[PDB]
């Protein structure tokens, strides 16, 4: 399978690198949210944009995860497409070629599309579509790095929280109406020296021995609403009271995340 | 006799510096802002001095509209104010006035079936605007044979140059195309003494030529002779030899 | 085996199988099983266009689209496509199991799906797959999947009882001589498969008019 | 009337002209294009390296608005998998193969204009022509430059006759977050920078495992040959006394849109003698023989600045 | 400089206006911008971003370039909205009946407008289609700038006609009264 | 999917569901589900199979086939909507949701473990025979659950330390997710919970879903009792109210209404409210809840 | 050794041509001003589309470059202005290329083929003139490749594919009838002084008082007179 | 652009009536097959076949690539047909066409089913090396039987092509550069050929052996028989058409073989005429 479009590697399949033959918990839970760096204006040509970075551990160890978002202004839709009084909102998320596993740009992996819908669900609620008929806003995120069967879902939740956080920033730089800033958040339940109960605001999966459950929320600060929530667990119904906390910790995480967004937007633009 | 290639300005001497009449310009010649005429196509120049025109003749198979040209158009579709037709395949569609046809009134209009063959005089040709085809000259009030075709017929493709010869009055002699007449039996040389055969011919600058006869056999014979001559420029004798050859194969 | 050449696999056909569809059909020839659901003549949100979609249940993309193109064109000659210009007709066919002669089941099942929908049909279009079986001659009407690998297989579709063939497809080699005997066999099979098909349509109607 | 900025979107070409050849003004009247940078002026390169953790080598090149992120990914290709392998001879005791890198396709570049890059370039569509033509250009230059040696990529068994068990395959993928400047110029410099930053892990075959193995805590650096750097420009002509011709270096997107002829030159000064690795002109009659030659002087100046940017 | 969602005011004190989304009787901003108030009728508040990318609204003057001229209509990209250049470009069509309300049947597209010209017109109505609709009927609306078929910049001589300076040829087009 | 509805009729549906008594269009109570006709073993040639039909008329056939693979993904889903390309994003998400429920069970994956270096793999193909008239996740969840129940995995006569061996006679094969009669796990269920204002409703109708204020998909698995059952929550996800994608209503004759008037339906701009989400989860996870009713009936369903 | 070509090879096409030189055989089809698919269409001026079809295999990314170069160069020659929205389609299929006996066949190659370019520019120009498309001027193009093994420099013209790989540097040039460079591309390690010598050597094909200018004219002359035999 | 050019209805009538009378626009009877010219390129493995106005050229490529994991034993053989914008202005690059899809599959089966090529001969190393024989069918001008012309070209091009010789030394295979070692012939067992029949009347009354393009748009349906001279038929493809009675179908197959044989004699002769010029002996 050689693209007529793109340069092709050797017909024989390549082999990944092979190496010759216990992280302590990073920080306090409530303020555990990793310090973030958000700047609007990363790309001018687009109506709006933003770039988000996160620190792998403690303060400024490395730039482990990096997001760049491109929002296109209210764009005239295709002539053949059916007229819509509501503004069409479309989200495209592509993992960069640089990840633990090489991901083809063409592939648009199933893992990647899943994020696009969630992000599409979070941003869609915030946008006011009734004010722009025959208009199509295209939100696009290209992920430079990932955070860092069961382990996969946890890593994914963190990337989602950042994608909804950059998007809110992007949507603001463009004149795209938003009921409220949408901030990403994460939460999870972990066990430490028989301390099963505690909830950590930022998962930090590798550090935790095992993670019982996790939630990713998109609270709209100033409006008591969650646009998107997705949670994986094996939680006994009798223990459901914690789920309420885990969800509530997530939105407490989002408010913290919102602070960066509000501050960057509020700070000199 | 002068031979030109694109980008080789025609020399000033060949141009007539006697501007009693501003010079009309023929195909393949372009006028730069200063009074210099530059060929735009490969071909042989002709002075046409008696006329106030210069043209360079290049035989191609694709027709770009020219006003007052006569075209063999086909009606694709109908619209409220107009009939849409194609001069040549893959052209931008032409616009034919609904009321253009002779004797037309808002109360009386001819209906043209989809896919009906139509003959038309080009009404306007502007690079900026899509072509428009008229049926009747407004002054005469008469189409003069121009219009839709109902007869039993077929349209055959032709090189634009061979088409020009047919449309030109001197098809025989200076034009050198007289196969149409040869098959007609007017000419003595054929010697068939057949008393002739009946064919109806409508030729267009679009490069597609209509031939219609009551007999199916008639259409093919005229056509094959016509088409064979285009593809291969034929010595009038060779044309004679071909018509006889096509005639013998006929039964 | 255990089947005489004249004999065909057991057939059970259901019409109006889908509770709520313009037309539906369920055909099982021996082990092979096919389900068809047809949207009624309808306009998407000149002659009408038939789309054929075949989905093979999990137990080659070129082979499928080739089969889709075959069923559509065959049904299109029988179907009175010309009557409704602006309408589109969609045939959705799903195969639960395969025992060979898959194409034949699809065209047969689809033709049963059409008559249910009420779309005008010039005639039943019915097909079977026959083989030569090598100068000894025992031409076979119904081809097992086992038998098709061993012996050359020819699939033939006819316009009902008439000898006319709308579709004839053979992807395995045969000598020209053997063919003349192979097609007639298939033709004989088609009328049998029409007969069962016509019975299925008639029996449902008798109950419908009764109901 | 001159509604400020409203005028520009209409009648764009003339607006560039007025600023290009200012009428007598109470000003220096230096030719200023809409970008604000004189024609001799050039966008300022800014390169930052080591950004991507996952890639073996990483490099970010910025030319104002335009930006390129390059990453070098190392993969090991078993010698048995590649068709047409023939064991090399370290030294010989006149026939040339197509090339170990070429026949084995050992280097696989790809330049990827982001959907985010430009209003012009958008997602969900097969690759745009400019993106594809640029990719091959980088490929062609990399093999003609001989920037990365074929020998360094080989993997040797080192038996206590020595033989090659496999070739390192180096994947180079680039992504533009934004596109407001000449594409190729920013990319090639990024590719050279990234290859320099590449630090493939030292690899040793284990006989008992029968599998090529890489060693943690082992670092080797690819030896890049030369530092070929490029500069590209496009001509603006006052046509829509021969029409005035102006040469525009490192063009902005708009300028690319209203200019029909471009030039790109690749030159290396490391040897101390000016060397022109590749030239390309298209779409105009402005770049005659005299203009071509002297563009290398602008290129030499561009080469001298880039080495300060690229450590 | 309020962020999206600042609680601008109680509905009683002020009235909803552009840039404001009102929920639960507490008006809120919907864009990051500098607020304004207009001050029988209560006051109106609005928030405006620092290109606005405004959607064309009916009755608004627009400056636009003609991609093509066609017998029944004119096809024109809406390059600019008054005081806001559009980074987002939406096509707009002008009808034959709309170009000049006087002498409607006599008005022809070819004579009124020509490709490559820039026209100033109102929005008669929303698209009812992919292409928005515009009209140059008002006397003030007309071709503001033109490029001759020869390519020479043309200077207006009369309201009906434009003159090419070097050619001396005159092309008929509607030109703006102002 | 994506049903089209007039502004008014959507306005009537929203209000009807809003009233303190939830006056639904069909008269079904919030808890009640619509009639369902199901069969198991319909699909031949599979370790497991199932088929289901709805009052809407939407129907599906789902098949589960497994082959041991050396210890890569342990469970694989494939969806084949007729008018949908495999590439379409919505389906991949839906498939993912279904997959999330099964894999997070722990018990299900544990059931699949055979050896440290060998593991059973479950390949699921979900086929919508009916036209995709309305949203399809509800049918897919029950269908997959049923087929999983029917799945028979051949018994392994290997002591279970050695490379594995199996028995030919299929009847010996133990049913996956066996019936109650050790604690007996139940295959996972994935259902959609809709909420109009304060009221919560289940088995949402296509016409109902359009007016949805909030919509969540909650996935639960239970441990049989051998106050009926002990239930466990695994996956929750938010399906965007199709409501947003709808016509606006012109008020009877103010860019945004200063006050929300009765007759006009405006696409619900905000997101879900925190209080609603927790209660919506509470109802589904309650003991004696709707979940047990559904799950038990599916266990009651005939097998092969 | 000497160029050989024919016009009207493909009857159905508005214009067609075949060119053979240096062991390169190209057959090209030109289609007159045509309605343009809106995505391809540019309103104010026409869009010229060039399709380069490989003799074997499928169109490479390099093949995408070879067509982009040809389009830009040929658009200046062609008079885009005359036909507003028309699409001019140039399609080239290479029947034969000089074999490299020294390496087995590799179907997909990423490098830019400088050696096929010289034949295409000459092939298309011949076809376009048969179409009659309006042109400001006519242009010819050849390629020069420099080899250093001999010492000093050896000039190799209309190079073969094995030659370009062995050669130190390759350079391709193209000249309008009004003698000016329309396109120039070079790859390798060379010096501008050596380039200027290649430009003046390349200049010879363009100006004469092989002989490219005469070739195009002569080839056209025979067809022109052949077409105009009817004048008699 | 309109996706398909449609013949003017007035034209569509003349051809139907002509065919009923037996007269043909082409000027030759219904049974006829247009004159065939087969010309081989000087380079090995290139063949250009011309029927009337339609020309198709086929070139054979044989790269060594890694085998598919599914079937490590068999090498890959692919026939790639691409309808071109040069063919007709309508056809667009990188966009599929109904005719283009069918042509490749029908042809591919004809060679494969006859099995002239050996999957066993193609594999070099079972694990990692296999031959990649290919033929690229280029359509130069589209009048009439593109399928029939491509088949005669594909079969001709394949036989003329020479693989790069292979020799195994010290139990190590070595693909030999052409200069290093002479080329190898194609190991061709038997030759398939393809013939297309077209029916133009309701009930399939009229049958035409070779169809002009104008004739091709009018005809109701068509069938294509693929037959080896000895009579073993690799493929039969009446994929769809107005119902044609079987008796006429069978009659057309016997006629086809008579047309196949005369094709086989020309191609074998043509291969000889060129071979003698290259290697006199």
């Amino acid at each position: 399978m050689t693209d007529r479009r793109r340069i092709n590697g050797p017909a024989g399949a390549t082999i990944p690198p092979v190496y010759e033959d216990a992280l302590k918990i990073r920080s306090r839970p409530s303020n555990i949210i990793r310090k973030i760096y958000l700047k609007t204006g990363v790309t001018p040509s687009a109506s709006g944009s933003a770039y988000l970075e996160l620190e792998t551990s403690a303060n400024s160890g490395v730039s482990g995860l990096k997001l760049s978002c491109t929002v296109h202004g209210p764009r005239s839709l295709p002539r053949s497409s059916p007229f819509s009084p509501h503004m069409v909102v479309s989200t495209h998320v592509k993992y960069a070629p640089f990840a633990t596993k090489q991901r083809r740009g063409y592939l648009r992996d199933p893992t990647e599309r899943d994020l696009g819908i969630h992000l599409e669900a979070a941003l869609r609620g915030a946008i006011i579509a009734d004010r722009w008929p025959k208009s199509g806003v295209d939100i696009i995120i290209s992920i430079i790095e990932g955070d860092q069967q069961g382990d996969e879902v946890w890593d994914m939740m963190n990337t989602l929280s950042g994608c909804i956080t950059v998007a809110s920033a992007a949507l603001a730089d463009a004149g795209i109406d938003c009921v409220d800033t949408v901030a990403g958040g994460v939460a999870a339940l972990v066990q430490d020296s028989d301390g099963s109960p505690e909830i950590v605001v930022d998962p930090i999966p590798s550090e935790h021995r095992k993670i019982l459950a996790a939630c990713c929320v998109a609270y709209l600060p100033m409006r008591d609403e969650v646009t998107n929530l997705w949670f994986r667990g094996d939680l006994p119904a009798s223990d459901m009271d914690l789920y309420t906390e885990l969800v509530e910790k997530g939105i407490q995480a989002s408010r913290s995340a919102n602070r960066v967004l509000v501050d960057c937007l509020t700070e000199t633009v | 006799r002068p031979f030109v290639l694109p980008g080789e300005t025609i020399d000033p001497s060949l141009v007539p510096t006697h501007p009693k009449h501003p010079l009309r310009l023929g195909p393949g010649l372009r006028h730069v802002p200063p009074s210099d005429i530059i060929p735009t196509v490969a071909g042989q120049l002709i002075t046409n001095l008696n006329k106030n025109s210069m043209w360079v003749e290049y035989n191609s198979q694709r027709y770009v509209p020219t006003q007052n040209d006569l075209v063999l158009a086909q009606v694709l579709r109908s619209t409220q104010d107009s009939y849409l037709c194609l001069i040549t395949p893959h052209t931008p569609p032409a616009t034919l006035p609904h009321l253009a046809f002779e004797s037309a009134t808002k109360k009386t209009r001819p209906q043209l079936q989809p896919g009906q063959l139509v003959y038309a005089r080009v009404s306007l040709a502007n690079r900026h605007m899509d072509p428009e085809l008229e049926c009747v000259n407004p002054s005469t009030g008469k189409a003069d044979g121009l219009g839709p075709i109902t007869g039993p017929g077929c349209v055959f493709e032709v090189s634009l140059g061979f088409a020009r010869r047919l449309l030109m009055a001197k098809s025989r002699e200076e034009g050198k195309v007289g196969v149409l007449e040869m098959l007609a039996g007017e000419d003595p040389s054929i010697g068939e003494a057949g008393a002739g055969l009946a064919f109806e011919t409508a030729v267009g600058r679009n490069g597609r030529v209509w031939v219609g006869s009551e007999d199916v056999k008639t259409v093919i014979i005229v056509g094959r002779a016509l088409q064979e001559t285009d593809r291969g420029n034929l010595t009038i004798e060779g044309q004679r030899k071909l018509v006889r050859r096509l005639l013998r194969e006929m039964r | 085996d255990g089947r005489r050449w004249n004999e065909l696999r057991r057939v059970h056909a259901q019409i109006r199988t889908q509770a709520a569809a313009d037309g539906s059909s369920y055909l099982e020839m021996g082990h092979t099983k096919v389900m068809c659901v047809v949207t009624g003549p309808s306009e998407p949100g000149k002659e009408a266009e038939v789309v054929v979609s075949i989905v093979i249940a999990g137990f080659n993309d070129k082979r499928i689209i080739e089969m889709q193109s075959t069923v559509a064109n065959a049904l299109s000659a029988s179907l009175h496509t010309h009557l409704f210009p602006h309408s589109q007709i969609t045939i959705s066919l799903h195969v639960l199991s395969q025992d060979g002669s898959l194409l034949a089941a699809l065209i047969n099942a689809a033709t049963l799906a059409c008559v249910d929908a009420g779309i005008p049909m010039t005639d039943y279009v019915v097909a079977c797959t026959a083989g030569s079986t090598s100068e000894n001659a025992d031409p076979l009407l119904d081809l097992n999947h086992q038998e098709e690998q061993e012996l050359p297989w020819l699939t033939v579709a006819t316009l009902g009882e008439s000898d006319k063939v709308a579709v004839l497809v053979c992807e395995s080699r045969v000598q020209v001589s053997r063919l003349e005997g192979m097609l007639a066999v298939g033709v004989d099979g088609c009328k049998q498969i029409r007969a069962i098909l016509d019975h299925v349509v008639r029996q449902k109607g008798r109950r419908m008019i009764r109901e | 009337t001159f509604p400020r900025g409203i005028f520009a979107k209409l009648s764009p070409h003339p607006y560039l002209l007025r600023t290009l050849c200012p009428d007598p003004s109470n000003s220096s009247s230096t030719p200023q294009r809409t970008n604000g940078r004189r024609p001799n002026e050039a966008r300022p390169f800014r390169v930052n390296l080591g950004s991507l953790s996952h890639a073996h080598g990483s490099a970010l090149v910025r030319a104002g608005d335009t930006t390129v992120l390059c990453g070098v990914r190392g993969e090991v290709l078993p010698v048995e998998r590649i068709p047409l392998f023939r064991q090399p001879d370290v030294n010989g005791s006149a026939t040339v193969g197509r090339g170990e890198l070429k026949e084995y396709d050992l280097l696989v570049p790809n330049i990827e204009l982001a959907t985010g890059s430009a209003p012009q370039f958008l997602p969900g569509v097969p690759p745009t022509a400019l993106a594809q033509t640029l990719s091959t250009r980088v490929y062609s230059l990399l093999h003609s430059t001989r920037l990365v040696s074929a020998e360094e990529l080989r993997i040797w068994y080192r038996p206590v006759q020595d033989r090659v068990v496999a070739y390192w395959v180096l994947y180079i993928d680039l992504v533009f977050l934004s596109f407001d400047g000449n594409p190729f110029d920013v990319a090639w410099a990024a590719v050279v920078a990234a290859l320099r930053d590449t630090k493939l892990p030292v690899a040793r075959w284990d006989p008992d495992r029968e599998m090529v193995v890489c060693s943690k805590t082992e670092t080797m650096k690819l030896t890049i040959k030369g530092l070929p750097i490029a500069c590209s420009a496009a001509v603006f002509l006052e046509k829509e006394e021969k029409n005035r011709h102006w040469i525009l270096l490192d063009p902005d997107r708009l300028e690319e849109s209203l200019c029909k002829e471009v030039i790109t030159m690749v030159v290396d000064f490391s040897d101390g003698e000016t060397r022109i690795r590749a030239i390309e002109k298209q779409g105009g009659t402005v770049f005659g023989r005299e203009l071509i030659r002297s563009f290398a002087l602008v290129a030499e100046d561009r080469w001298k600045v880039v080495k300060e940017v690229m450590k | 400089l309020a962020l999206p969602g600042q609680l601008l005011g109680p509905i009683s004190k002020y009235q909803p206006g552009p840039g404001t989304h009102v929920h639960e009787s507490n008006l809120y901003s919907s864009l990051l911008g500098t607020v304004h108030v207009t001050q029988a009728e209560l006051p109106t508040i609005s928030v405006s971003a620092a290109k606005r990318e405004i959607l064309p609204e009916v009755g608004n003057i627009v400056l636009c370039r003609v991609i093509r001229i066609t017998p029944r209509q004119a096809v024109v990209t809406i390059l600019v909205c008054g005081d806001t250049v559009l980074d987002a470009e939406w096509q707009g069509l002008i009808r034959v009946q709309d170009i000049r309300a006087t002498e409607k049947d006599r008005v022809k597209v070819y004579e009124s407008f020509r490709p490559g010209d820039i026209v100033r017109a109102e929005v008669i109505s929303l698209g009812d289609q992919a292409n928005y609709y515009l009209s140059t009927a008002r006397n003030e609306l007309g071709v503001i700038l033109a490029t001759s078929e020869a390519g020479n910049t043309m200077y207006p001589v009369s309201w009906r006609e434009y003159r090419d300076p070097i050619t001396g040829l005159t092309e008929l087009r509607k030109v703006a009264k102002p | 999917q994506h049903v089209l509805l007039s502004p008014a009729e959507l306005a009537y549906l929203h209000a009807s569901l809003s009233l303190t008594p939830p006056i639904r269009p069909d008269g079904r109570s919030p808890t009640q589900f619509r009639p369902l006709i199901a069969e198991t073993g319909i699909l031949p040639g599979a370790n497991g199979s199932a088929r289901v039909c709805f009052a809407d008329g939407t129907e599906a056939i789902v098949g589960v086939k497994a082959e041991v693979e050396k210890t890569a993904s342990w469970v694989e889903i494939t969806v084949e909507i007729p008018g949908v390309r495999d590439d379409d994003s919505g389906m991949v998400f839906l498939a993912q949701l279904l997959g999330e429920a099964l894999l997070a069970d722990g018990e299900f994956v544990k059931k699949l473990w055979i050896n440290r270096r060998y593991h059973w793999k479950l390949y699921i193909d979900i086929l919508l025979i009916s036209p995709p008239l309305s949203y399809p996740l509800p049918l897919l969840s029950l269908t997959t659950h049923l087929a999983l129940l029917s799945t028979r995995l051949p018994r392994l006569k290997s002591e279970g330390d050695e490379d594995p061996y199996f028995d030919d006679d299929w009847a010996v094969a133990p049913y996956l997710f066996p019936r109650s009669s050790q604690p007996t796990t139940r295959p996972p269920i994935t259902l959609l919970v809709m909420a109009v204002g304060n009221n919560i409703l289940f088995d949402p109708s296509k016409e109902e879903l359009a007016v949805a204020d909030v919509a969540l998909a909650v996935s639960v698995t239970a441990t049989d009792v051998d106050r009926g059952r002990k239930l466990r929550l695994l996956s929750i996800r938010t399906i965007d109210p199709p409501s947003r994608l709808t016509p606006p209503g012109v008020p009877n004759s103010i860019s945004e209404p200063i006050e929300p008037i009765e007759g006009v339906w405006r696409a619900p701009r905000g997101g879900a409210k925190r209080l609603v989400l927790g209660a919506l989860v509470q109802k589904v996870l309650e003991k004696g809840g709707v979940v047990d009713e559904v799950l038990d009936a599916l266990e009651g369903v005939e097998l092969t | 050794t000497a160029p050989e070509a024919a016009l009207g090879v493909l009857p159905r096409a508005d214009g067609s041509a075949r060119y053979s030189h240096a062991g390169y055989t190209v057959t090209a089809s030109v289609n007159g001003p045509i309605e343009a698919q809106r995505r391809d269409e540019h309103p104010y001026e026409a869009h010229v589309d060039v399709i380069v079809r490989p003799a074997a295999g499928v169109g490479g990314t390099r093949e995408r470059h070879l067509e982009s170069i040809l389009q830009s160069s040929f658009a200046q020659i062609i008079l885009v202005k005359s036909f507003p929205r028309s699409l001019i389609q140039i399609v080239l299929q290479v029947e034969e290329s000089p074999e490299n006996e020294y390496v087995n066949t590799k179907l997909v190659q990423a490098s830019l083929n400088f050696a096929v370019m010289p034949a295409l520019f000459q092939t298309a120009m011949l076809a376009l003139l048969s179409a009659g498309v309006p042109m400001r001027a006519t242009a010819t193009a050849t390629a020069i490749a420099l080899a250093s093994e001999n010492g000093a420099t050896k000039t190799l013209i209309d190079p073969s594919p094995r030659q370009v790989e062995l050669a130190q540097s390759v350079h391709v040039f193209a000249f309008t009838s009004q003698d000016e460079l329309l396109l120039a591309e070079s790859e390798g390690d060379f010096t501008i002084k050596e380039w200027d010598a290649a430009y003046e050597t390349a200049k010879n094909i363009c100006c004469r008082p092989p002989d490219l200018r005469h070739f195009i004219r002569s080839t056209m002359e025979a067809k022109v007179a052949t077409d105009l035999h009817w004048k008699s | 652009m309109p996706r398909e050019v449609e013949p003017s209805l007035s034209e569509r009538q003349f051809v139907l009536q002509a065919l009923q009378e037996g007269l043909r626009l082409d000027g030759r009877q219904l049974d006829q097959y247009r004159p065939l010219s087969l010309t081989f390129g000087d380079q090995y493995g290139v063949a250009d076949v011309t029927f009337g106005k339609t020309r198709v050229l086929a070139k054979a490529s044989a790269e060594v690539t890694v085998p598919y994991a599914d079937r490590p034993l068999d090498g890959i053989f692919t026939i790639a047909t691409e309808l071109s914008p040069m063919t007709s202005p309508t056809f667009e690059v990188n966009r599929p066409t109904e005719t283009e899809v069918l042509l490749s599959r029908l042809l591919e089966k004809t060679i494969r089913r006859s099995g002239a090529l050996d999957t066993e001969s193609l594999c070099l190393v079972a694990g990692q090396k296999c031959w990649s024989i290919r033929v690229d069918v280029h359509v130069m001008s589209h009048d009439g039987n593109l399928v029939d012309a491509a088949c005669i070209a594909v079969v001709a091009a394949l036989r003329h092509f020479r693989k790069p010789d292979t020799s195994i030394e010290s139990g190590v295979l070595t693909i030999y550069t052409p200069a290093e070692r002479e080329p190898v012939p194609l190991s061709w067992l038997h030759t398939p050929f393809c013939v297309t029949w077209s029916f133009f009347g309701d009930e399939g009354e009229i049958a035409v052996l070779d169809a002009t393009w104008l004739e091709e748009q009018v005809r109701v349906g068509s069938c294509t028989i693929s037959m080896n001279k000895h009579g073993e038929i690799c493929q039969i493809a009446k994929l769809g058409g107005t119902p044609v009675e079987a008796v006429s179908l069978l009659q057309c197959t016997s006629i086809a073989l008579t047309k196949v044989k005369e094709f086989s004699d020309l191609v074998d002769k043509k291969l000889a005429e060129d071979f003698k010029r290259r290697n006199p002996g």
